């Protein structure tokens, strides 16, 4: 140990910050290009590094939309996040007035805790991510095409040009890894740029439902 | 346009080459058999000796 | 190791005694105390292989050499002949011409 | 004694057999892994694998 754990932590942090960058939140270029040596300078050993409190991120505010809107990232120490830690994070976000949170589980989560996270509060939106999936970026994969979230007016002009409805567009599950990666709400349509065999690109659209 | 029995018969040099190739192949197969049964035979990577 | 009792020939198990562990039988009071070390190894099979493959020397275990392929017309070749067709009376060829890593694969 | 040799100590339990395939490219010979498993997440998550 003390060598693979810190590397996993650095790579998960890089993947999470790239995810936040893809969603359009405030991230600096220094955090974008962060080598393993920078994380070692931050913490070079496993006991020196704190998963529950040192790895937390709170500077995530929408540079495009609003500095008031804020996202938080949690890294629970225990492998199976209990409902106690969930309630602690909930009251912390209530005190800090943060309605968007992400959690990085280590090995799993209790079913009661899963149900609670599902229906803890309609105003507080919390996402779950396994640390195993976060070891690699889904967007950087060559098989996965480029996905861009569309706005309301873009979907409107699309349906006007194609003379369609929302329910007639192709569907995509909300539990899709890409859907959780982008945090897409139900009812939105995303454009997908498939790389063709030639120089051209195929443009398609999928409704998150 | 016709085909006859003379169109498929082998030639003298063809028979000589066939005999020589059969002899060489039988000798090489016997060498391989003797190498595998008695002694060590070069094992192709990714498979067993037989 | 399977041990048997001289009294009835049944299986002997290990059981903790008042002074020392001993082999005992579930049917007769016959017991046998242990004095020194008694071991029984198994020696399982070790994975001595390395699993290396794909070498060009081992790959070229083919017959066809110095032929004319219908793609680049170069000596090197790697032919496969198949006869598993009853609807199509003739046989079936599959040529693999590869010296400069062309990767020719057709029928 | 019966169930101890069949315990996992290193690797992914879903992985059964993995082999090292090589490519004979003239530019450079590269190595890939052919895994006879059904856990792609664990394969892509392991260290040293692109
Ligand atoms: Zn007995
Ligand atoms: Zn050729």
């Amino acid at each position: 140990d003390d060598e693979e754990e810190t590397y996993r932590l650095w790579k998960i942090r890089k993947t999470i910050m790239q995810l936040c960058h893809d969603r359009g939140y405030l991230v600096t270029q220094d955090e974008l290009d962060q080598t393993l040596e920078e994380f070692k300078a931050q913490s070079g050993d496993k006991p020196s590094e704190g998963r529950p409190r040192r790895t937390d991120l709170t500077v995530l505010v929408a540079h495009n939309d609003d500095p008031t809107d804020q996202m938080f990232v949690f890294f629970p120490e225990e492998p199976k996040v209990g409902i106690k830690t969930i309630k602690v994070y909930c009251q912390r976000m209530q005190e800090e007035n943060i309605t968007r949170a992400l959690i990085v589980v280590q090995q799993g989560m209790t079913p009661s805790a899963k149900q609670s996270l599902v229906d803890m509060a309609p105003k507080y939106i919390l996402e779950q991510f396994l640390q195993q999936e976060l070891l690699i970026n889904i967007t950087e994969h060559e098989l996965v095409p480029e996905h861009v979230v569309m706005t309301k007016e873009e979907v409107t002009e699309l349906l006007a040009r194609y003379k369609l409805r929302e329910n007639q567009l192709p569907r995509i599950q909300a539990g899709d890894p890409v859907a959780r990666y982008f945090g897409i709400k139900r009812g939105q349509v995303v454009k997908i740029i498939r790389p063709s065999e030639t120089a051209g690109r195929y443009i398609t659209y999928r409704l998150v439902q | 346009f016709s085909i006859g029995i003379g169109d498929v018969t082998p030639g003298q040099g063809l028979l000589k080459a066939k005999y020589e190739l059969l002899n060489a192949g039988y000798k090489k197969c016997d060498e391989y058999i003797e190498a595998l049964n008695t002694g060590k035979l070069q094992q192709q990577p990714g498979c067993t000796a037989e | 190791m399977l041990l048997f009792c001289p009294g009835c020939g049944n299986g002997l198990i290990v059981e903790e005694g008042q002074r020392c562990h001993r082999f005992a039988c579930n049917t007769c009071p016959y017991v046998h105390n242990i004095t020194r070390k008694v071991t029984n190894r198994k020696y399982p099979k070790l994975k001595e292989v390395d699993d290396v493959l794909g070498g060009a020397a081992a790959w070229e275990n083919v017959d066809s050499t110095a032929e004319s392929c219908p793609k680049c017309e170069h000596p090197r070749a790697y032919f496969m002949q198949l006869q598993t067709r009853s609807a199509d009376e003739p046989m079936t060829t599959f040529y693999k011409c590869c010296n400069a890593q062309c990767g020719h694969r057709w029928r | 004694k019966e169930d101890l040799p069949k315990v996992v100590v290193q690797g992914i339990p879903e992985v059964s057999r993995a082999v090292i395939h090589i490519d004979e490219q003239s530019g450079k010979e590269k190595y890939k892994l052919l895994v006879e498993g059904d856990n792609l997440r664990a394969v892509m998550a392991t260290h040293g694998v692109k």
